[PDB]
């Protein structure tokens, strides 16, 4: 029924574990509190970002530095902040734990776990603050990381290192993208390789914490929590959390990119850490700017995910892949936040409402979106077999307006069809990255030219498993020599 | 003596200063006393912020006309509870507590304070199990989650209060659960006629109402939804109880702590809105929710200011939700009822995994044949059909006949109309529509489609109009 | 089936922790009585 | 398999409730046993031993702020000018400065044009010309230096003339040789008014006539038996001077001044009782070896305490409050 | 004599000074955050004097560990960059701290950043084409020698792929020195130019200057300064013909106005700093070429949601002599390089520079494409048969204008797969004054998509079975 030695031995444990050692150090004393900042009097020698101790565990970052007071940010547990409450001094500014226990684990932005499994084993902490890698630490975006979605990976290639923005209105399929991608990484992590596995983590902000639950769900399934961390500041959770939790999943990932590894990070959605940094800053009456956001939000989102990068191999190698998530409003990207996300990162995915109800799922909006790694983030087949697949929809998009014909415009408009039926996949139905370079094919080359339109997706499916139940050799001659040769394409 | 005095009165905000050591906690409620013989009441006072110099800026839950500086305020050291308990089914409270239909009532009952944490993560379970409802709109496109969270947007008139009463009707009254109505800001006529409504159909033994309504000061107005809920959430973990939580208007709530932002002095956030809007609506929202094993269906109706669906209220209050059912002008003007907006309402669990293949597959086409018409507005408006293809031609009419049937002639909306409502099997309307997006009706009339329920109803009216199905 | 095993468990674990939280009030003194000695650090006979 | 995992977890939270509710008990009757244990007196006298022990192995550091750089720089040279000139003056004549001055201060307060005009050689000869003769040569003479340097708010005036008076005060009190005695007196005064929140703020209310909030402070608080008179004087002309602060406040803040004329530093003491006077002596010895200078002690009397020193200095604490490390072991068990 | 530090907020710090020490206006002032994890030396640039001996400061690095009082010292001087030829062949940050080889350049003469525009009787207007081989930019907005050139455009348009191209196709044969100003942009980009530069052999005659968009709002106001600075000592000194590529130089208005209220300044409209056009007007008027010393200045001018009325590069318009101007429409049509020409201008196009066929084909294909975005609406709508027989065969030829206006880059084939290609100027003029003519009706108009001159039409068009 019990153990009877954590549940009794844990008190005797604490016990001889509290030396409680007489500190002499300065305590600074609130002097007024209110819906979830406080100004501190005294603390002369604390730092700008420190962190604080309030009475009954309540932690604060000091913010506001000025010769009559401190303007804190309360993490959590504001209500029980009074005026005249001692606040003592930490130390240390923000930081967080990070090791590889985190793993399979849901943490709240300070690290601390929250699914209710027990405490984690922390490899060491990191401060949250941390500069980026320099111009001369970094290299190239030269490896692949496959998202399993035959558009993104044919026309917005996702290197190792990059930062690739899913932007769009609710319920485009942003969270179905991001999800996929990192269930994608499963077979790569049971590889074993620490060169071709990817640690993901996922921060979840502003969220419902059922959609979080679904989340996790989603990747339990999957087997994708085995190599998944969930770092989560649900919608009930204090502004300061909100703000603060894709900086705790950049260190969580940052220590293992730092390390030889290789993560990819997604922010779900920056949209509402603006929202609380605005409602911070708000709060502690610093001037507003457009929107009422804060001078410094793009400087919020630029430093972060400047820290998502392609490692040099004298720092190891490793990589921190970002996806960071931004919610539009009516379909506008004109908005402050989205153009300044969209202005920070290596392209972007546009997911529009209207492609979505016409059947376009991912509703990619090919025009618009486009990855700035470009081919470099490709194997050779995938880049031989779609080289030119982006501008070519682009051409079709605009010509499909034009003609609401010739003969080479027909032949045009019908290629066009059949490519976007290809591109066409439904959720939670990943692909190789050679029956990719296959279907891709199939489109490009001209084998659909001869099938319906509205058979394409079928057809190409059978094709797929053909090649799967029959002539294997040419799947095998793809993912191990990372391009289509002659033999095989003649094959 | 440990009471504090009024220092300051600006509208339902007002300062109170207190001795040294005596400031009361945040969210304690206090008390004073306005003597003037119109308005001589006792006014509750929420504190809300921590000012310095032992003052507090706190909420008045009453207007504060005929408030004096200086008279005493005393600390009741604890904050705003509500009566809790089976004895609060069949009455209606204000959002103090005080039971208005039987002044006096529940004073003896448990009381439970409004502000409290949301469940534990670990406690948290997705719920993905469709609560069917008859209404062909809601169960093809947006079906509903039971223990889920459903919320119907809409502008100034377009059928949110409709709606919520036939969801009522056909939820609420073959329920063996509690029932808990949060009106929050809305007419208080509607809430008499809801009182007597449920009286009248024997639901009210099985209800409680709570009421802050549009003549309220901004604070009651946002802490009634919190009263509501804290009964609802008694209801839940305290008893194991399967409940049903209607609010309207959230929207309310959310104007209210706007409002009371302004009042208290905080720099306003974009449109004018609390910089503490998400925040506030967060801490609210996650307190309704399912956890493990205990079940709240919410259903809460949420006003669009001036039509603007990018408005941040409603826009921070879209993320909170498992079904959306969005209302449209568009569609209310054309006279389809309910004025759902297809394109734009929602559901987590419209997938094949859940719904199963036939559904899904039922309901994403005629998402894409609307979607189609929609795209085609332009050239429609401009020239009409004749200009368009022939198969743009078919897909107009297809999608026209459409949009016509998923209207329903609600049971709710018998008041208006005096036509009785219906109800239509969720395998019945997925057939339906199947046959719509195949064209087996691409030869009865589009206004045989209007305001019915199944296909015989369809088939009768046809008949009536002189088609034949 | 798994509402039956999700019930039958939810009475054999409470019942469980009903017997643990009987039996643990013997040790939980001696547990109270050391940190009291620790927290004055010196030890303390009861 | 999810039925089988759901029971996992739901069986790891109840045990984990059952975890804390056997924490939150064995907690509340480990602080009940702790402070039924306080209760003797030995008990206390020992833990405070062991804190001034603790005190004596923990090793030294090398470690008026509203006041800018101007204002710092324009009071520090009057109060070093102050000393050198008016030492040698008599007791009497030191009375009549120090009456002199605080007259001196509420005229200044009651009209503040000339303060304005006046913090921005011809100063001097302002002065002469209002009041050459209304004050003594030694206040004329500090009046005029006051005036010589430059301020940064014209309040700052007002202060510095207030701090001058109340050196005036001090020094007359050390010629006496009750310079200690004024010092317990002013820490007294001060406890009593922070035990009154209600009568310290009704004093604070500048808007209410100051001869009135001084006649209630003689008859009431100043004016009895056991009073010295210097104090007496000190407390009605601060009160008198005030613009907004709690009594409270001023009271502390005239203490600290008096310390700091003595040359040591205040250190506010507390304990759940009256500690014996060897332990005093070691005490104050720790404090001067860990701050390096000689530091006063005022003993506070708490029995939330429940034993151990809470001794604090510049905004920095030294905690021995057993309460303390009872809160602080109650909030370490997870 | 030092100051201490009194406020901390963000980036913008307060510093206590005695009297008679207030630094002077743009000093470079050093703090000390000794925390060992930010462990670092804090570079502040007085920005403006409070009274009573206080200073308001923009810090170049982050500020996090930052205490108050601590000592704050005055170098007396603004702050320098390193000058000379030694600073070819290498990366420096806004401070002039060598980032490939630290501590490089450091006994260096050095240069304050901030400097004077040239005299106005120094000052000659420059009017000499410089040819790139592409065909928009060389037909409908030629490029001038010793001029001010700019790629307007909003996020994601090509800008930074043009810039590149641009430094293959002028600095790889260039003469003089190059300075690359990397201001407030992403460090990947930074690291893929240097890279890049040194595989093509080019980083020996380029100085490189970056400060990323990680960095604080300070650094990202100086790096343009900085950069600035190297150019103009290799202009007014060494006597050199320079190139100087800036991207973005929209990244210097915004760090001024991250700041702005932070300062204490009330904001102007939409939200920038009511100093902006005096900023951008010092800056811009520094970057010039004076009688006898040029200066091929290209800079990369980010619009904000690509709406070309924001205060920024409205008022950026002013100081350019060209300006390419990329459309969000023209990039998701796959049209690249994404220019809108019916927008773009340059000075030097008109009969007296670029003579008169050149500036007639220009005219009648400017003409051409505005009639078909005349027209586009109708054709949308009503379709094209409503047209007029002369409107039809304007937007046939209007379509393959369009596409011809388009061609594959070098710096694009990354992106393509397809290399890059050259067109001379007078092939592009014959082509274009052949296209309208009508000449190349005939041809499907997708064999002018993303080609060269008019051998790649023909090969394209017998790809696709057309003869030219
Ligand atoms: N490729 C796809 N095929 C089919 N359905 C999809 C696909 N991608 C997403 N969906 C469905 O679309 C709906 C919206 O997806 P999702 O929740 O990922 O979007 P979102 O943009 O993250 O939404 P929100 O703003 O609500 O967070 C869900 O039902 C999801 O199952
Ligand atoms: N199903 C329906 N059938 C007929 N009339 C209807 C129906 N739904 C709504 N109406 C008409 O629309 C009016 C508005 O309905 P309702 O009050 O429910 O809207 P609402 O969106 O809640 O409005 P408000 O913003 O005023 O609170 C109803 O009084 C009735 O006139
Ligand atoms: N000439 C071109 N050919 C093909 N693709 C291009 C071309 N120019 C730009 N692109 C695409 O557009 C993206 C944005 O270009 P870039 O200049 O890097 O961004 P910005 O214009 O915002 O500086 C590139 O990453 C590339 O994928
Ligand atoms: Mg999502
Ligand atoms: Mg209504
Ligand atoms: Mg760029």
């Amino acid at each position: 029924t019990i153990s009877a030695a954590d549940i009794e031995g844990a008190i005797e444990d604490y016990v001889s574990s509290f030396s409680a050692d007489t500190e002499r150090e300065e305590i600074g004393t609130v002097i007024d509190a209110g819906d979830g900042i406080a100004h501190v009097e005294g603390l002369p020698s604390v730092m700008t970002q420190e962190l604080l101790e309030f009475p009954g565990g309540v932690l604060g970052v000091a913010l506001n530095l000025d010769e009559h007071s401190v303007g804190a940010v309360i993490l959590g547990e504001f209500e029980k902040i009074e005026e005249g409450q001692q606040v003592k001094r930490t130390g240390e500014v923000l930081s967080v734990p990070v090791g590889d226990a985190f793993l399979g684990r849901v943490v709240n932005p300070l690290g601390q776990p929250i699914d209710g499994q027990g405490d984690i084993a922390a490899e060491t902490r990191r401060a949250l603050e941390l500069q980026a890698p320099s111009v001369v630490q970094r290299q190239s975006v030269s490896e692949p990381l496959q998202t399993g979605i035959k558009a993104i990976d044919a026309m917005t290639p996702i290197g190792r290192g990059q930062r690739q923005l899913i932007i769009g209105d609710r319920k485009t399929g942003k969270t179905a993208v991001c999800v996929d991608t990192i269930l994608n990484q499963r077979e790569a992590w049971l590889t074993g390789d620490p060169k071709q596995q990817v640690r993901c983590v996922y921060v979840a902000i502003g969220q419902k914490g059922t959609t979080i639950a679904s989340v996790k769900r989603a990747l339990e399934e999957g087997g994708a929590m085995e190599y998944t961390t969930i770092v989560a500041a649900p919608a009930s959770d204090a502004a300061g959390f909100k703000w603060l939790a894709p900086y705790t999943g950049s260190a969580i990932g940052q220590h293992w990119m730092y390390n030889g590894k290789h993560v990819l990070i997604v922010f779900d959605d920056l949209s509402k850490q603006a929202d609380a940094y605005r409602a911070i800053s708000l709060l502690l009456r610093r001037p507003p700017g457009r929107e009422a956001f804060p001078g410094d939000v793009f400087y919020l989102h630029s430093r972060l995910l400047e820290r998502c990068a392609k490692l040099s191999d004298e720092l190891g190698g490793g990589s921190m892949t970002g996806l960071p998530i931004i919610e539009t409003k009516a379909n506008d990207i004109s908005a402050f936040i989205p153009t300044n996300v969209i202005s920070i990162t290596d392209g972007q995915c546009f997911l529009e409402s209207d492609l979505f109800n016409q059947g376009v799922r991912p509703a990619i909006n090919v025009g618009v979106s486009v990855s700035r790694v470009g081919g470099a983030a490709q194997i050779k087949a995938m880049k031989e077999v779609a080289g030119s697949l982006r501008l070519d929809l682009s051409q079709y998009r605009e010509l499909e307006a034009f003609a609401a014909l010739d003969a080479a415009s027909k032949a045009q408009l019908d290629r066009g069809a059949r490519l976007v039926e290809l591109l066409k996949q439904p959720q939670y139905s990943p692909l190789a990255v050679e029956e990719q370079v296959v279907a891709i094919f199939l489109g490009t080359q001209g084998h659909l030219d001869s099938v319906p339109v509205e058979d394409v997706q079928r057809f190409e499916s059978e094709l797929l498993e053909h090649v799967k139940a029959s002539h294997s050799d040419i799947f095998d001659g793809i993912r191990e020599t990372k391009k289509l040769s002659e033999e095989a394409e003649e094959k | 003596k440990t009471a504090g005095r009024v220092v300051r009165i600006t509208g339902p905000v007002v300062d109170v200063e207190f001795p040294r050591g005596s400031v009361p906690e945040l969210f304690n409620a206090l008390h004073a006393e306005i003597t003037f013989g119109a308005l001589a009441k006792t006014l509750t006072l929420e504190v809300a912020q921590h000012l310095g110099d032992s003052l507090v800026r706190c909420i008045s839950m009453q207007p504060t006309d005929g408030l004096v500086r200086g008279v005493e305020v005393t600390d009741t050291g604890a904050s705003i509870s509500v009566p809790v308990g089976d004895g609060v089914k069949g009455h209606v409270f204000n959002a103090l507590g005080d039971c208005l239909d039987d002044p006096g009532y529940g004073k003896d009952f448990e009381h439970w304070s409004i502000h409290r944490k949301p469940p534990a993560f670990s406690d948290l379970e997705p719920r993905t199990e469709m609560l069917e409802t008859g209404l062909k709109v809601v169960d093809l496109l947006t079906p509903y989650v039971r223990g889920g969270k459903i919320a119907l947007f809409g502008g100034a008139g377009v059928g949110k209060t409709v709606l919520i009463q036939e969801m009522i009707n056909r939820i609420a009254r073959n329920f063996g659960g509690t029932s808990v109505f949060a009106g929050v800001g809305e007419r208080t006529r509607e809430g008499n006629d809801l009182w007597v409504e449920l009286a009248d159909a024997n639901v009210l033994k099985d209800t409680a109402l709570v009421f802050g309504q549009m003549d309220e000061p901004p604070g009651t107005r946002m802490r009634v939804a919190l009263s509501a809920l804290t009964m609802a959430e008694f209801f839940r973990d305290e008893q194991g109880q399967d409940v049903l939580l209607f609010i309207d208007n959230i929207f309310r709530f959310t104007q209210a702590g706007s409002e009371v932002s302004t009042l208290l002095g905080r720099m306003p956030s974009a449109v004018g809105y609390q910089p503490t809007l998400a925040d506030e609506m967060g801490e609210l929202q996650e307190r309704i929710t399912s956890t493990r094993g205990r079940s709240i269906t919410s259903m809460q109706a949420v006003y669009v200011p001036a039509d603007d669906y990018t408005d941040p209220a409603p826009a921070t209050t879209f993320a909170h939700l498992d079904a959306t059912t969005e209302l449209s002008r568009a569609v209310f003007s054309k006279g389809i009822f309910p004025a759902v907006d297809p394109l734009a309402s929602s559901s987590t669990i419209l997938d094949p995994a859940i719904v199963g293949d036939e559904h899904y597959r039922v309901a994403q086409e005629v998402i894409r044949i609307l979607q189609r018409y929609k795209d085609l507005q332009d050239i429609i408006a401009i020239l009409g059909i004749d200009e368009l293809s022939e198969e743009d031609k078919q897909l107009v009419n297809r999608a026209r006949r459409i949009e016509r049937f998923l209207s329903q002639n609600m049971m709710a909306a018998e008041q208006f109309t005096g036509q009785p409502g219906s109800t239509v099997p969720l395998k019945e309307t997925i057939e339906a529509f199947d046959k719509l997006t195949k064209g087996e009706f691409d030869h009865l009339p589009e206004q045989a489609f209007f305001l019915i329920g199944g296909l015989d109803d369809l088939a009768k009216k046809a008949e009536s109009l002189g088609a034949k199905l | 089936e798994v509402a039956q095993t999700l019930t039958q468990a939810d009475q054999q674990l409470s019942a469980q922790g009903d017997q643990v939280r009987s039996g643990l009030e013997s040790s939980v003194d001696g547990l109270s009585a050391k940190l009291a000695s620790r927290i004055l650090g010196v030890d303390v006979n009861s | 398999a999810q039925g089988a995992q759901q029971i996992q977890l739901m069986r790891q939270q109840l045990i984990r409730q059952l975890r804390t509710g056997l924490g939150a008990e064995a907690v509340n009757k480990a602080a009940e046993i702790v402070r039924a244990h306080v209760a003797d007196p030995q008990a206390q006298s020992a833990t405070v031993d062991r804190f001034l022990s603790e005190l004596e192995q923990m090793a030294p550091s090398s470690v008026t702020s509203r006041l800018r750089a101007a204002s710092r720089q324009s009071l520090a040279a009057l109060v070093e000018k102050f000393d050198s000139v008016a030492g040698g003056l008599d007791a009497d004549g030191l009375t009549n400065l120090a009456d002199e001055l605080a007259s001196v201060a509420k005229l200044l307060l009651s009209e503040t044009a000339l303060n304005k005009h006046l913090a921005e050689a011809p100063k001097v000869r302002l002065l002469e010309r209002l009041l050459s003769d209304k004050v003594s040569a030694t206040t004329l003479d500090l009046l005029r230096t006051a005036v010589s340097n430059r301020w940064s708010t014209e309040s700052n005036l007002i202060d510095a003339v207030e701090h001058t008076a109340r050196l005036a005060l001090l020094k007359r009190a050390e010629i006496a040789g009750e310079v200690d005695e004024v010092e317990e007196q002013l820490f007294r005064f001060g406890r009593v008014l922070d035990a009154e929140p209600r009568l310290s703020a009704l004093l604070s209310d500048y808007t209410t006539p100051a001869e009135g909030r001084v006649a209630l402070l003689d008859k009431a608080l100043t004016g009895r038996p056991g009073v010295n008179q210097t104090a007496a004087a000190l407390l009605s002309q601060t009160v008198g001077l005030l613009r907004g602060e709690r009594a409270d406040e001023a009271v502390i803040d005239l203490a600290e001044l008096a310390v700091s004329r003595r040359g040591e530093v205040v250190a506010h003491v507390s304990a759940a009782a009256e500690l014996s006077d060897a332990q005093r002596t070691r005490l104050t010895e720790v404090l001067s070896r860990i701050y390096g200078r000689p530091v006063s002690v005022q003993l506070h009397v708490d029995p939330e305490l429940l034993g151990g020193l809470s001794i604090t200095v510049g905004d920095e604490v030294i905690d021995g409050s057993i309460a303390s490390r009872l809160a602080a072991a109650q909030t370490g068990l997870p």
